[PDB]
């Protein structure tokens, strides 16, 4: 049981590492794009 | 005339005057200064003989003047840039001229043969072969990489035929790849050298000429044509010269580096002899993103017993410049698990624009970087690499991840292309992935049109590699001296085309044991037992095999069996040497330029002797010029689509996949579905704006004053038009392209069509499908302009005429499940909805729905599927078929609900 | 789901389609309704009647 | 050996055209119009003459197609026997001994 | 309809291992991160 | 000298000889 | 005739 | 939904079916056998090559 | 077909 | 023969038409393109005499991260700045500062090197006597008084960095001690010792192929944490692979009782590349 | 017979289990925390254009 849970563990570490890799790509792009958004300008009618 | 700004380019493509070394026609550049200074026929010319002189003079003009500033001074910088590429195109005109007649007169190098069987006579006589006893000066600076290669000196052009190496084990296939990345090294250098001379910043020892070489391919010979540097004052190896002074300044430091890996590792200390040399090599290492010495002098990746000439940078005395030679190891190699593959090379776009971590040169090059690269983009993918092999393993795993999650979903969401042989071989190359990694994309592709495009591309490549294995045999035996070489070349084509595509048993047996195993041992996917020939038997495979083999057929291949208001195209399946193309009609003269000149010199003074092959030409125009970079960086800061918001980017990460990176891309952002009239239907579905996605930019500052007082086209439109216009003129004066020239014009006319401008897109389209050849789906795309152009400016009758022509064209050249057909049917249904026919929009819009589920995203829906089901639901609503409208709209609700890659506005 | 619709269409290209009923209680427990929404009523190696 | 393609044609099952006699002579003779307009002499011995064995008359007088007109030319003797039967020749055969 | 009372505010929980069945080394690490969210430096370890 | 094929000297080599993956193809060589 | 394919592959 | 890894547990499912689909793809002259196999369940089994 | 023959 | 321009002017209308930028582009649109080039092209581009002073010796600074640590087969860099004898800094950059690196182990300095510099003409005579392993750090001059060094010295030793001004006099508190050690673990040079390379144990007792990790060049790595893929092809089963965390790894194999005549080999290997002596073939230990 | 898995040491098999489960709790807490930044940027309205009131 310890060996079956052990080989379980490197696969779970590998799958969690892939989800980390996805998260670092999204975080990097969101931070870079969150300065180039065009701010909206509103003016009175009268 | 209006059309002049694109017509004058393509007419200049059709007249690229064939020049010898002594001929200087023109009043603009080298022909207006160097004219009548270095004359002489071929008998007296040999050595020096312009070419290298003309090319390097124009390179000296572009670097001198870009130093000067001013608006009038930089206008003239624009001319000399096109004059430089016109001069390069003069080199390529003689490159195709020398090499094509080389194959006819001297087949496979050696004269003998059954052709010219009778001092060698004719135009064959003007070719002077060099062994290491004939012209030993030529043999030194230009030594063949392998032993079977022969080197011929004509005018001032060194023509290295590729034939492999028998003794050493190098096949002619593998030798063509080592010569290919030798070219890719020189193209890599040519951009960096141009930039290094361009910027101010950094008798000057190393002067770094423009590296020029062309890989012309006429019937699988791989002729490499290079200019001859001046060899009368025999060139000093700058490699030996730099380390000889270094051995007389720090003798012991050179010896310590020699015990390390080699005496050339001490060349990182060349500031002691010259400040200029060391800082110039620092720029080359920074731009190409390579450790230490930018070029691989001391260390190699191929085994030492195979004598392969390493990198040399020979400098002469006549013009005092060092030219780069034998750069086949400049790019970092790809390593799969620890076994090094020295034939395969990573691309320029991956090394210097994706993986910002520097990459080593070969493998045995010792890794030397003192933990300064802690965390950056891609952050080394952990695991802390320790030597050069582990860093290349990190690089190759990064390229696997980039082709997996950054190229597949970009292609899947339309965007690029990936549709018709060429631009599939271009979408891979410019995104940064080698073409040999296509097997990985086949397993991950979900949609049917992209899976069939990759399957067609791999099978068309594999039949080419069996063609190269067969000519390995035909040169292995000495049969070119028994039988006539031209009809033996032709009879291999007709035998191969009949054995791969046909309706008999011997083409199914040929697929099972030779063609599919060829795909498995190159692209690395086991497709034996699944890719039975009745899945891709359509002549799209015939068209992709047509381009990748360099053989052209006639228009008599495609007949038609109309049975009343249709065409129903077919191909006959006897293939004969008679069905091979004779270059006489206006449509195929612009595939073998100067057919009438190559005719007159290999016949008589020396019809079924030219038929078939055309040279595939792969010139070395630097991708760092002013015109090249201006159109490129405008295309990245003004993309086609950045999607409605940023919260949908987070939604696609939620219960979904990673994010896509697309890179700057000049040409090939084409087709429908991006900025055609189906881009308007796409924008209405996704919730964005179609022309110039975020706005409709007409000014340069947000002005409240102007809007309060308000209570000739886009600046992106005029800018990208005027940048792609001079981008077209540069590549046409280069000539030597054919297919990618048509790819510039069809991209240009899609952008003209985007911002109105119907008449210019009409004229640019009709040039494509009357004069340019049929080697891709370029004639399919050219009429594909016309149906969109008429659709904007009403013209309903020319729509119906144009539609009934391309329905049998697309059922035949792409099969019954096509991306072009499904988008065409959606445009017909959209036009039927606009003009309020109401009915007769359900029959076309239903064919969109039955196709879009399978052709793109079978995991669920698409914007084409949502636009189809919305068009059916609206039409059945206003025709009072209210019950059937309930099914159609509710089916769109259920399918689009639990599916990513569609924003919240769609659901 | 459109995943199963596309997979069914590619397999039964040129075949004939029949509507049929199957009792869920008599169905084996591995073909529970949650798994049917994922895989699409997997066939055991002994076949299944209709 | 000259008509070696049609000998191995008789081992095939072929396809039966679902049309009348007028429907038959409509479709191959519409085919040969634009195969002639595309040009080239390669089609001339292949389909430009071989498809012309299709008369548009059901009646044929017996003084032609007699059992003794198969004397002046033996090519149509082989064509009416070897599964041509009154209704592609581009595959060559290597003429070695 | 439905007044905005305080018991209708959505509440979020999280999967966490029982801190009596964990070994003390993983207990120290999990507790260190749960004190680090009051201290506010739970910004990514790379950047 | 092919001769017979002895069972004892037949070797099994691979990376998935002792590790497995449920639902994915596992490869080894003999 | 596709068995004449296979038998001829056995023969020369 | 048995406990950890289906290891040491033999129900009817480990007794009657226990069939991983396997195949061999020997080439036409090499000395190498390519053997592939996949199984529907986790567990702990003995393979008799 | 005669025009091709004398073409 | 007096044509020149009056035949060049007639030839640039046929075969030499040359579309230029002014020909393709209208004059209003050309100012738009050339104006765009401003941002899109080449983004990077006898009164008297007074005195002369030299760097002293003791006041020159030798700060640098390489003078305290090194990295396996990679740069070890430290910055030496020349200092005037009173304390101000020489921002001119005319002072050679040679660096000789001496790994601390007649009994091996130079032999051949001393006969080269018996004279070493006396204005600039060499003072350091070259060792069995002096590795000349490079003397990159920045032109503003700062000088970066780049040196390379493999062995597991307490190296002494020597700094000389004009190759005459020692600088700073030289010699400086760097603790140069073994580095990153690769394949190849790793060596396996024990009875598992040779006769194993009958009856499945155990056997042992204790391996020593090595870096790229000779040294013995003694930092545990790496992984060694140990294949057990044949009638061998790898029982343990344990990290001893002093460089040695501890790998078993056992032969089952009744299968000792079979084919048994062990294929210890790093990432892709094997180690010295793999594909190790042990022989039966006891007789028969 | 004696299986290779049943005759190993209990100490190293269990110690590699506790160190690997420690790494599992490492990666889970990292996943918690990068999703905290993800829900921060989505829900704090920083990925929205700010508004300026010009006259």
């Amino acid at each position: 049981q310890s060996q079956s849970d052990l080989l379980e563990a490197q696969k779970m570490v590998e799958e969690q590492r892939l989800e980390i890799q996805r998260l670092y790509k999204v975080i990097e792009s969101l931070n870079r794009e969150k300065s180039l958004v065009p701010p909206v300008v509103l003016a009175p009618a009268n | 005339r209006a059309t002049h700004w694109w017509r004058a380019a393509l007419e200049s493509f059709f007249s690229m005057s064939l020049l010898s070394s002594y001929e200087l026609v023109g009043t603009k550049g080298a022909a207006g200064v160097l004219r009548g200074e270095l004359p002489g026929p071929n008998s007296v010319s040999l050595l020096s003989s312009n070419w290298h002189d003309r090319l390097q003079w124009s390179f000296r003009q572009v670097v001198e003047e870009a130093r000067r500033l001013g608006i009038v001074a930089r206008e003239k910088w624009a001319d000399k840039e096109l004059l430089l590429c016109k001069e390069i195109g003069y080199f390529t005109a003689a490159a195709r001229a020398a090499a094509v007649v080389l194959s006819h007169t001297h087949p496979a190098g050696d004269f003998d043969a059954a052709s010219n069987q009778e001092a060698k006579p004719g135009v064959a006589g003007c070719f002077v072969e060099v062994k290491p006893d004939n012209l030993p000066a030529v043999w030194r600076v230009y030594r063949p990489k392998f032993e079977d290669d022969k080197v011929f000196v004509f005018d001032s052009l060194v023509l290295t035929v590729v034939h492999g190496s028998r003794r050493h084990g190098v096949s002619t296939r593998s030798a063509r790849k080592v010569y290919a990345n030798d070219y890719k090294g020189r193209q890599a250098a040519a951009s960096v050298i141009y930039q290094m001379n361009l910027t101010a910043d950094l008798f000057g020892r190393t002067d770094y000429a423009l590296p020029v070489c062309t890989l012309v391919d006429y019937a699988g010979q791989r002729i490499m044509v290079e200019p001859l540097m001046p060899i009368e004052p025999e060139p000093v190896n700058v490699e030996k010269e730099l380390v000889e002074i270094l051995k007389k300044e720090m003798p012991f430091y050179v010896q310590q580096c020699k015990a390390r890996g080699s005496e050339y590792l001490a060349l990182d200390a060349v500031d002691k002899v010259d400040r200029k040399v060391d800082r110039k090599m620092r720029f080359i290492s920074k731009s190409l993103n390579i450790f230490g010495c930018p070029f691989p002098f001391g260390h190699s990746d191929f085994d030492s017993k195979c004598r392969i000439p390493r990198a040399h940078l020979w400098r002469s005395r006549v013009d005092q410049l060092c030219v780069l030679r034998n750069l086949q190891e400049l790019l970092p190699p790809a390593v799969i698990k620890g076994k090094v593959h020295p034939t395969h090379r990573m691309r320029e776009r991956f090394v210097q624009q994706i993986f910002d971590i520097p990459l080593p040169s070969t493998a045995a090059a010792p890794w030397t970087a003192p933990k300064a690269e802690n965390t950056i983009s891609k952050f080394l993918q952990t695991t802390r690499p320790g030597s050069g092999l582990e860093l290349l393993e990190v690089a190759h795993d990064a390229l696997v991840e980039c082709v997996q999650d950054d190229l597949v979903p970009t292609i899947e969401a339309l965007h690029v292309n990936f549709l018709d042989s060429s631009d599939v071989s271009h979408a891979l190359h410019e995104q940064g992935v080698n073409i040999k990694s296509l097997g990985l994309m086949y397993n991950r592709f979900a949609g049917a049109v992209f899976r069939d495009a990759s399957l067609r591309e791999m099978l068309a490549r594999a039949a080419k590699h069996l063609f190269l294995k067969q000519m390995e045999v035909l040169v292995r035996k000495k049969a070119y001296r028994k039988v006539l070489w031209v009809e033996l070349l032709q009879t291999t084509i007709v035998a191969l085309f009949n054995i791969v595509l046909g309706t008999t048993e011997e083409t199914r047996s040929f697929w099972q044991e030779q063609l599919l195993p060829e795909v498995a041992e190159i692209f690395g996917v086991d497709l034996v037992g699944t890719v039975t020939p009745r899945s891709v038997c359509h002549p799209s495979l015939f068209k992709a095999m047509e381009f990748h083999l360099g053989v052209k057929f006639e228009a008599t291949v495609f007949q038609k069996t109309q049975t009343g208001e249709n065409e129903s195209l077919f191909l006959q399946l006897p293939f004969t040497p008679a069905d091979l193309s004779h270059f006489t009609s206006i449509r195929d003269v612009a595939l073998f330029p100067h057919i009438d000149f190559i005719r007159n010199l290999v016949t008589n003074n020396t019809l079924r002797t030219f038929c078939g092959f055309f040279p595939q030409v792969k010139t070395v125009v630097p991708a760092s010029l002013g015109i090249i970079r201006t159109a490129q960086e405008q295309a990245e800061r003004f993309p086609v689509t950045r999607d409605i918001s940023l919260d949908v980017k987070i939604d696609q990460m939620k219960a979904g996949l990673t994010l896509t990176r697309r890179l700057p891309m000049v040409y090939g952002t084409a087709g429908m579905a991006s900025h055609g009239l189906n881009g308007a239907i796409r924008a209405s579905v996704l919730g964005v704006a179609y022309p110039c996605h975020p706005h409709c930019v007409m000014s340069l500052k947000r002005s409240p004053t102007l809007t309060t007082e308000a209570a000739e086209r886009c600046l992106i439109f005029e800018g990208f038009r005027i940048s792609l216009a001079l981008f077209l003129t540069l590549h046409t004066m280069v000539a030597s392209d054919i297919v990618k020239i048509g790819k510039i014009v069809t991209q240009l006319a899609y952008v003209l069509l985007q911002h109105g401008d119907t008449r210019q897109a009409i004229a640019a389209a009709e040039y494509i499908h009357t004069r340019l050849p049929d080697i891709g789906f370029l004639h399919g795309d050219a009429k594909l302009l016309q149906l969109q152009c008429r659709a904007k400016t009403s013209k309903l009758h020319s729509m119906v005429q144009m539609y009934k022509e391309l329905v049998p064209d697309f059922l035949f050249f792409e099969g019954p499940l096509s991306l072009r057909l499904m988008l065409m049917e959606l445009l017909i249904a959209a036009v039927a909805f606009q003009h309020k026919q109401y009915a007769a929009a359900i029959p076309p819009g239903l064919k969109v729905y039955h196709a879009s589920a399978l052709t793109v995203n079978p995991n669920g829906c698409h914007w084409t599927g949502v636009a189809a089901l919305r068009l059916i639901g609206k039409s059945l609503m206003e025709l009072r078929r209210f019950s059937e409208a309930i099914m159609v709209l509710e089916d769109a609700v259920r399918g689009g609900r639990k599916d990513p890659s569609l924003p919240f506005f769609v659901t | 789901t459109p995943h199963l619709v596309s997979a069914f269409e590619r397999r039964t290209q040129g075949r004939l389609l029949t509507y049929s009923f199957v009792d869920t209680a008599s169905l084996d427990e591995d073909n529970s309704l949650q798994d049917i929404a994922r895989r699409g009523l997997k066939i055991p190696m002994t076949g299944m009647r209709f | 050996f000259v008509h070696a393609r049609d000998f191995e044609l008789a081992i095939r099952h072929q396809q039966v055209s679902q049309q009348s006699h007028e429907g038959r002579v409509c479709t191959e003779l519409l085919q040969v119009v634009k195969t002639a307009e595309t040009g080239n002499a390669s089609h001339l011995a292949g389909l430009q003459r071989l498809s012309r064995g299709a008369v548009i008359s059901t009646y044929l007088d017996p003084l032609v197609h007699s059992p003794i007109v198969n004397m002046y030319a033996p090519d149509e003797v082989l064509m009416n026997f070897l599964l041509g039967h009154t209704p592609e020749t581009g595959e060559p055969s290597i003429a070695g001994p | 309809p439905i007044a905005s009372a305080v018991e209708y505010i959505p509440t979020s929980a999280e999967a966490a291992t029982d801190p009596n069945a964990l070994p003390p080394q993983t207990r120290e690490i999990v507790a260190r991160a749960r004190e680090a969210e009051e201290r506010g430096e739970n910004l990514p370890t790379l950047m | 000298g092919a001769g017979p094929v002895d069972a004892q000297m037949c070797v099994a080599e691979g990376a998935n000889l002792t590790v497995g993956h449920v639902g994915e193809w596992n490869m080894f060589e003999v | 005739d596709s068995a004449l394919r296979r038998r001829d592959y056995v023969a020369v | 939904l048995i406990g950890g890894g289906r290891v040491g547990v033999i129900t009817k499912t480990e007794l009657t079916s226990l069939t991983p689909e396997w195949a061999v793809e020997k080439t036409e002259g090499d000395c190498v056998y390519r053997v592939k196999y996949r199984h529907t369940r986790p567990g702990f089994v003995l393979m008799h090559v | 077909v005669d025009g091709i023959e004398r073409g | 023969e007096a044509q020149r321009d009056r035949e060049a002017e007639l030839e640039n209308l046929s075969r030499a038409k040359f579309p230029l930028v002014s020909d393709v582009f209208s004059p209003e649109d050309k100012a738009a393109y050339l104006g765009m080039l401003n941002a899109y092209g080449n983004p990077g581009g006898r009164p008297a005499q007074d005195l002369n002073t030299e760097a002293a010796a003791s006041l020159c600074r030798v700060f640098g991260p390489g003078l305290e640590h090194a990295e396996a087969g990679r740069l070890a860099t430290f910055t030496i700045q020349a200092v005037n004898s009173d304390g101000t800094f020489m921002r001119s950059g005319d002072a050679s500062f040679t660096v000789y690196v001496d790994p601390v182990k007649e009994e091996d300095y130079d032999s051949d090197a001393e006969r080269l510099n018996q004279y070493r003409p006396p204005a600039s005579r060499a003072t350091h006597r070259r060792r069995k392993d002096t590795l000349d750090g490079y003397v990159y001059n920045h032109g503003d008084g700062t000088y970066t060094v780049h040196y390379y010295c493999t062995r597991a030793a307490r190296h002494s960095i020597y700094v000389y001004l004009n190759d005459q006099i020692l600088v700073g508190d030289s010699p400086y001690r760097v603790n140069v050690t073994p580095g990153s673990t690769d394949g190849e040079n790793c060596e396996a010792y024990g009875d598992g390379t040779t006769f194993f144990a009958l009856g499945g007792d155990f056997s042992e192929i204790v391996i020593q990790a090595k870096d790229a060049h000779g040294n013995k790595v003694k930092t545990g944490g790496d992984k060694f893929t140990v294949a057990a092809s044949g009638a061998a089963k790898i029982v343990e692979i344990t990290d001893m965390k002093d460089g040695t790894y501890w790998v078993k194999y056992y032969i089952p009782p009744g299968a000792e005549r079979h084919f048994v080999e062990i294929s210890i290997s790093y990432h892709g590349r094997p180690i010295k002596g793999s594909p190790f073939r042990p022989r039966p230990g006891g007789p028969l | 017979q004696e299986l290779r898995v049943s005759r190993m040491s209990l100490m190293q098999s269990q110690s590699d289990l506790l160190e690997a489960q420690k790494m599992v709790e490492e990666q889970r807490l990292e996943i918690q925390r990068l999703y905290k930044v993800i829900e921060s940027l989505n829900r704090e309205k920083s990925l929205v254009p700010p508004v300026v009131l010009a006259p």
